[PDB]
Parts: structure tokens; sequence; C-alpha cells
RNA sequence: AGGACCGAACCGACUAAUGAAAAAUUAGCGGAUGACUUGUGGCUGGGGGUGAAAGGCCAAUCAAACCGGGAGAUAGCU
RNA sequence: GCUCGCCGGAAGACCAAGGGUUCCUGUCCAACGUUAAUCGGGGCAGGGUGAGUCGACCCCUAAGGCGAGGCCGAAAGGCGUAGUCGAUGGGAAACAGGUUAAUAUUCCUGUACUUGGUGUUACUGCGAAGGGGGGACGGAGAAGGCUAUGUUGGCCGGGCGACGGUUGUCCCGGUUUAAGCGUGUAGGCUGGUUUUCCAGGCAAAUCCGGAAAAUCAAGGCUGAGGCGUGAUGACGAGGCACUACGGUGCUGAAGCAACAAAUGCCCUGCUUCCAGGAAAAGCCUCUAAGCAUCAGGUAACAUCAAAUCGUACCCCAAACCGACACGGUGGUCAGGUAGAGAAUACCAAGGCGCUUGAGAGAACUCGGGUGAAGGAACUAGGCAAAAUGGUGCCGUAACUUCGGGAGAAGGCACGCUGAUAUGUAGGUGAGGUCCCUCGCGGAUGGAGCUGAAAUCAGUCGAAGAUACCAGCUGGCUGCAACUGUUUAUUAAAAACACAGCACUGUGCAAACACGAAAGUGGACGUAUACGGUGUGACGCCUCCCGGUGCCGGAAGGUUAAUU
């Protein structure tokens, strides 16, 4: 049983790329940015109350953040946690 | 030629690493002085 | 018995094996055994504290009994064992309650032998009484100093010692090494001789050998610079000093027992 | 069977000529089931360690490591 | 894009470590790249790493570390018990295909497994900080059974030759398929089952151990591979539609047999040797306190569960360690022809041509080739080169520790074709036939497949171990017995070590060594042991105690603190 407001604070956001794209396309999976701290059954829970659609599963990863050089000063992008969610057949998400 | 840094992460940290440096009063010494110097990066530790 | 190889090999050339073909080809019991781990001679400080050993075989630890308190069970002999601790060969003995233990291998031991301990216990080889008990004259090895602590003297592959004399309390022995010694007449021993008695007859006959038994090889002081040992240095062969130990001391002939606890026991120092 | 033999890997380094290289190259060379070799981790600390002993090795540093301090040592010398 | 060339036990493929975005796409060429650069491991932006079963985490422990109390220590602190950490070792579970520009045992497709809960009905002794078993273990050797894999034939598809020939004994390609489940084989280990008792296993034990007694000779455990299923599937040479020339979608034959065969598996096996070969948990089992008709246990069935972190890329290197786009770096994979071979040569798969080129064709330098006549005259020195080089057979001296020396030395044969023998000796081994306690069985049988070595006859060359590969040999002699070790980076030796010998100490709270100490090593050893010193296989051997040491003695002389 997760509380309501730490499933509101999960979800950070959808990830739009080709490869999102495609996944929604056809295994019918959404690609989620989600709080690093966030585990697998959290995000689910989320997403089921959020957006109102059945969970098959979530597959997660942690995207390591990218090292910049603005002008000569050196500094490093925020890691953050992509969430794959795969929703049960015929589940259609807005 | 095998150069002498060969390197471990696990034996750096073992052996300079922060909870070595804080397990003997050697090592904590050696904490302060760098803290009171201003270094960044206090020890090995990433 | 001992054989002498065939010169096959140079360092196969002077081999000679103490082979006995009485011993148990098999796994030891396990139950007895224990670990032992190696030292390589360093102590706790992790400092080196007595040269020249290293290395050698994996051993394991049999639990050799000591102290043989089975008073009054009869035990017989199962099998003659290998003992890669020590250089006596040990018998695994079963008791009739059940119960085996490793003893010290006596001389005329063999499969099939009973033995026992006790007061009681009849006077025959392998057979452990008081002795206060034991008849004046004869043989024993496994020898307690204390009573009760466990056989100290004669535990080595031909050892043995003579009881010479039983004044009151005390029994003097006649040790191998030839010092006579007063002990309480109540400490344990056991009868006879031990066992592995051509065990001095092998020889190595190569560096590996000796390196098998942990034994690392040795540096003469003579070799040395003299910042390492007294008798380094001197150009070309020179030995102009008085041997000594690495640590400076004498070494041909000065005593070094400075135990004056003890000195009461010791009836003559050996010759 | 073998601290056995010939011989690749692997370990070394006797001869030779020649910065890519703060010790290498090529051609040859020794050992190659053992006192072998190797990975990972561990322990031994400086008048101390370790040393099949050469004063060898102890982070390209060793007849006393490196870092900081006494310290602006002292210098009838340049 | 087509040629050429190089690697191919790697210069290919996959990991660990280490790095930390170098990966992919677009874009730019100031700087960086030893030149140019449209290119890049460079700049900028965007994208990319998906796990119940892989790894970490986690349970267990080794060396070792920390260490409540504790012991010790001016202080700091040292050692260490109970404990707790510590992998490089032990511990549950997944395979095949498809897919991305970039991930995949992680996504998808199919087919699996695991171990937890919870709920069930069924039953009914469960229970540990304890007992027992197990886990659990060395080197070498030898085979036998296998597979990986490869070759040939068969089959299927395609072909009929840019130049003489090529419808055949011709040419090219393909002929693959998992875990899981069932079977329990080659083979290995062990005698089983029941009953009775017992000073043993810190207590108890129905368990283990030990005694007896009965009865049956088959009982159990283990075990590669094969076979069956998995699979009416997938994949499949290439054909056929579209084409952003990157590719996408449809489709799809055969998919067998024999032989050979590992260093991989059975094998943690077997045989043997001495130098005598982790631990703990998981796992099985036994009970104790307990509880007692409850819980707990096992039984299937249902459901839920498996979190977290890693997953890109390089990884013998241009990404790690070397200041560099410069030698070092552990593991796994191991095709073909020749070959003993993981050597060597040429090749496959795959990957590269080493980030300055173009000319010229002096000296001189480097690395190579050949050389009349001589053949060590060179030189400190045959340094370096040259030479030898294989298999089989013949043959082989002194001396010897009888093992050696010895590959001593020195010689002969060696290609191809035919015949012996349309392919032999051998190896393998199908049908058929017989037996049978019935199976992965046993006999007989020999088809087919494979296949040396030799002899005889012929034949070509200057040459047949034709290339690569691949000992130079002998004689006298010093030193060191020998295999070993050594000055990382001018010394590899006659130096060190060595087995052996001798002396000497040390009676165990050993001597000694590290430690203001506690303690630790010595050693869980005990004089057939340990320490120190010298000598140094083996053989024949091996006067002086005055000096200095050490050992013993203590009559006298001298002699501290003290008084």
């Amino acid at each position: 049983m997760i509380r309501e407001e730490r499933l509101l604070k999960v979800l950070r956001a959808p990830h739009v790329s080709e490869k999102a794209s495609t996944a929604m396309e056809k295994s019918n999976t959404i690609v989620l940015k989600v709080a690093k701290d966030a585990t697998k059954a959290e995000i689910k829970a989320a997403v089921q109350k959020l957006f109102e659609v059945e969970v098959e599963v979530v597959n997660t990863l942690v995207v390591k953040g990218k090292v910049k050089r603005h002008g000569q000063r050196i500094g490093r992008r925020s890691d953050w946690k992509k969430a794959y969610v795969t929703l049960k057949e015929g589940q259609n998400l807005d | 030629m095998k150069r002498t840094f060969q390197p471990s992460v696990l034996k750096r940290n073992r052996s300079h690493g922060f909870r070595a440096r804080m397990a003997t009063k050697n090592g904590r010494q050696v904490l302060a002085r760098r803290r009171a110097k201003g270094r960044a990066r206090l020890t090995v530790s990433k | 018995a001992v054989v002498k190889c065939k010169p096959t090999s140079p360092g196969r050339r002077h081999v000679v094996k103490v082979v006995n073909p009485e011993l148990h080809k098999g796994k030891p019991f396990a139950p007895l055994l224990e670990k032992n781990s190696k030292s390589g001679g360093r102590n706790n400080n992790g400092r080196i504290t007595t040269r020249h050993i290293g290395g050698g075989h994996k051993q394991a630890y049999r639990i050799v009994d000591f102290k043989r308190n089975k008073d009054g069970i009869p035990a017989v002999v199962e099998r003659l064992e290998y003992d890669p601790n020590r250089s006596a060969n040990i018998a695994l003995v079963l008791y009739k309650d059940g119960e085996r233990r490793y003893i010290l291998a006596p001389k005329g031991l063999k499969a099939g032998d009973q033995i026992q301990s006790g007061v009681d216990a009849a006077i025959k080889p392998g057979n452990t009484l008081p002795m206060r008990n034991i008849p004046v004259g004869s043989t024993v090895h496994n020898v307690e100093m204390k009573p009760g602590k466990g056989g100290q003297l004669a535990r080595s592959a031909g050892t043995y010692v003579q009881i010479v004399a039983r004044d009151g309390a005390y029994v003097t022995l006649r040790l191998r090494s030839g010092e006579m010694r007063k002990v309480e007449a109540d400490c344990r021993a056991t009868l006879g001789e031990v066992g592995n008695a051509e065990h001095m007859l092998r020889v190595l006959g190569k560096a590996g050998a000796a390196r098998w038994r942990g034994v690392r090889p040795t540096v003469r002081g003579t070799a040395m610079n003299p910042v390492d040992h007294p008798h380094g240095g001197g150009e070309g062969r020179n030995f102009g000093k008085h041997p000594v130990t690495p640590w400076g001391v004498q070494t041909k002939g000065k005593k070094t027992r400075s135990n004056k606890r003890t000195d009461k026991f010791i009836v003559r120092r050996r010759s």
C-alpha cells in the first residue's frame, strides 16, 4: 500500500525519443522519467492510479549524467531513472 | 614494462579510503589537516 | 624398511626412503582432523621470529590423544596412520564403548592389538598407567611431567625413557638427552618405545625435499655483509671472530639455560 | 618414477647488432611437473622490514625510503 | 566499388580488472590528430544501458582485520575472548529463435525452471545457540566410454563454363535446432533389510558409533553421453514483391548416414605415490527445553513474490598502467590443408594496410641475398656469420657413482606411379540370424566407412627429411657435485643455496626471536625435536690449549652497594 502523495511525487515525466515511440507503438510500453528513489512497484502503483491503466510489468534503469563543459568550466548533468512500463493488452494511453 | 601503479579500486579504498582514515588516530589528523587546508577531495573516496 | 633409490636422476641418487607397508593407505579419520594453517615462522606482530620456516605441503592436524584418560575401557587398534605433523606414526584405536582416538603408535603395536589405560591396566606395550604403578627399569614413552597434563617427553619417532628409580613421591627418569630428571610419581606414562624408529635412516636427497617439509634455505653469516650478521664482510673468505648468533651471542658451547624454577627437578644434566 | 630428456605456451635474460622505449629490438639463448609459474586478497615499516646474501629490494628514489616539521641547521668554502 | 597485400592459438571473438560516454545519430573543422582532412576516440546537440534464473547485493566461511568485557601499557595505545567483518573459495533457478542506429540468457516469440511466503484440503510429532552425516577437497599416471568439432558420402537447390576439355567418378552452396521433461546407459562406489543391547557423541536422542543375532544376494547412491519428447515449430540456400539503394515485407528445398575426434565431459571417478592434501553455511538427519490436540511439519492445489544496484563502449589496447593516438596486462573461445603439435607455412570466419606523401636510385649507415681462389691467415677471442637440423634402421669408445656417457661418433633409406592388396594389416561397425531376467540387453555376423607401415617393379629431377621448421661434432683441462638463486637498469659466476657432514645449545612456561608488557612465533612440536655456527653430493681422508674465546673448578688474593 503506497501513499497517494508519494505516488504523485514518483512520476517525473514522459520520455520522448525514437526508441520510446517504437516501444509505445509496438510493445505497448511507455517510457517514463521517474524519481531516482522510486522502486518498481511504486512506479506501477502510480501508473495505475494516475493514468488509470493496468500494468503488466515495469523494467527500470538508471541513466547516468553526461559530463559537459560550459566554456572553460566542467560540469556534470544529473543522473535520472528511466522506466519502461508495459501496459496490458488493449490498454490505450492518452 | 610493468610500471609501479597497477590500479585496483578496492585496494585503493582499503588503503587510503575515508573509513580507513577514520579508523585510526593518525588518519583522523590527516583528515583534519586536509580540511584545514581547504581540500575539495578530502579523501581518495570517489 | 629403508630403501635406497636407484640413481635414475641426480637428486634421486642419494635418496633413501623409509617405507612402512602397514600404514593405512586411505583418508584419515575425519572427525579427529582439524585445520592447521602455516605460520611462515612469523608471530602476531607479523615479524619473522624463527628463520628458515616457510611453505611446505598443506597439512591437516590429527588430534592425537596425549592425555590418555580412558581408564578401564579396553581399546583395540584399528590401523596405523601417517601423521604429517610428527616424526612418529599414529594409531587409530577403538574403545569398547564406541569411541575412537589417535595415539602414538608404539614399537610393537599393530592392528588387532589391545591396549588399556588405568592403574589396573596390564604392563604391556601401548598400555598406560601411573609411574608409581610402572616397575623400575622399564622403558616408557609419552611421559607426563605434571599429573593430568598430557605426555610431553619421549614423543619422537624412536624415543623412550628409562625409569631408573622411584624415591617416595617422585621417580627419576633417564631422558633421551641423557638428562636425569625427577618427576612426580603420579604422572602418567605409556609402556614401551615410540614406533617409527628407522625414521632417522631416511635421507632427503635433494633441496626440494627439504622445501617440501616447509624448510627455507639457510644463509651462512660469513656469507653476509657486516651490517647483516656479526660474521659478515671480509675480502674473500675471512672469519677472524668467535662464532656467534645473528644476535651476537656465542654459539659453540656457551650454555643458555636460565630456568631457576625447575633447577630442583634436574638430577643431572646431559653430557 | 623423475627438483629426468627434446620442445611451443608461460617464466627468464647468456651473446649479438641496433630512443618507438628513463633498459627496448630483432636474431639467436636457459628453464619449461617444479626449490615452477600466475590471478585475487592478506601480513611484515625505516636503524625498521625482507633478503637461496648482491648491501639486493621496500612506488623510475636506498651503506638507512618518502612527506611535513626543528629550519633561514651549519658552511674558516665557491 | 573492384583488384592487391597482412594477421588468423591473432593483428579474430567474449569477459574480468581498470577506464567512465570513448557507444549510436546529426552536425562543425579554429584547436587536438606528428601532413591534408569533407574524417575522428576532436567540438556542439540529441539518443542509447530494460533481468525472479547473468553479476553484485544476500547466506557461509579462509588468510587476515576490527573487537563488548578482559589482560597489558607514562599518555597515545598493544594483544586478544565472546563476537563481528573479510573471496580469490562453498551456497536456488533459462534455454532457443527474432529484433535496435546504438541493449539484450535483460525487449519480443515460443517453450521452461526456482524458493519463499499466504490460503487450502489431507494428515499428524514439531521444536536448537546443541548431537551426527554431508559439503570436503593433493600430485602424477592410465586408459575406456563420450561429445564439441571436422571430413566424406548421401540428399536438396543451383550450374554446364570469357581459353583446349567439362551431362559427369563434374562444379558451388546448404544439410542447423537449445534448456527443460522422460528414459537412467558406458561406467564408479558400497553388501542390504529387520531385531536386541551399549561406560561413546559436554545433556537427550528413534540419528551417528560400537557390540551381538536373524535373513536375502540384490539394495541403494552416483553417472557422461545416446534415445524420445521440446519441434505440424523455429532457422534455413537462396527465390519473389517494394525500394529514402540503408534495407523492409512475403516465401522457403533438403535438413540424413558413416568415419575421425579433443587438452572438453563421465572423472570431486579409477590406479598409484608421499611431500599425506581449507573452512563454514546452505542440504539431510537426531533429539532437548518447550508445546500439547494449537502451532509447527509434508501433501498437492490456488494465488501472490522475487526488491535494490550493474548492464552502453574499450579491454594484449588509440579508451587500462607507461607524460604521447608511445613496452606491460589475468581468464574463456581454438575451423581447414600439411604436421607429433596450441610449433611452422598457406588459408577460413573475422579483422586490418600500422595518419605524412611524391620522386630519385650518390657516399655512408641499417636489415638482407650471392660470391672466383684460399678456408681462421681475422681477432683479445672463430665475436658474427656459415654449418648441423627430421623419421626409421644399422652402429656407437674412454671413463662410470653401472643409472649413464649416448642423439656419442658414423652411416644407409626417404619423392611420384603401379602392383602385392580395383584399399592390405588393423580400427569401426549396419542389416540379417539366434538368445533373452526384455533393454540404451547379450551372442553371431560381416555390409559399408576408414586406413597406416612395408616389399617388389617403374618413373622424373641437379637435388625427394626438397619450402617454413629442424642438434654442429670430437679431444685435453681448471672451478663448482648435480636441478636451482643472484646485483629490477653495465657483473649469472668459481658467488648464494643445496642434499650430506660436524660442533654447539635447548627437558618444555625449551633454547631463541618480536614485543617497556600483555602476549605471539618456536609448536598444537618435546632431544629420531627445535635453534645457532661452520662445511658442503659421492669416494679416500681429515701435531699445537701458550695467546683470545668458551666450559668446569673454587683453596687463596683482590673486590660494589650495604654497615
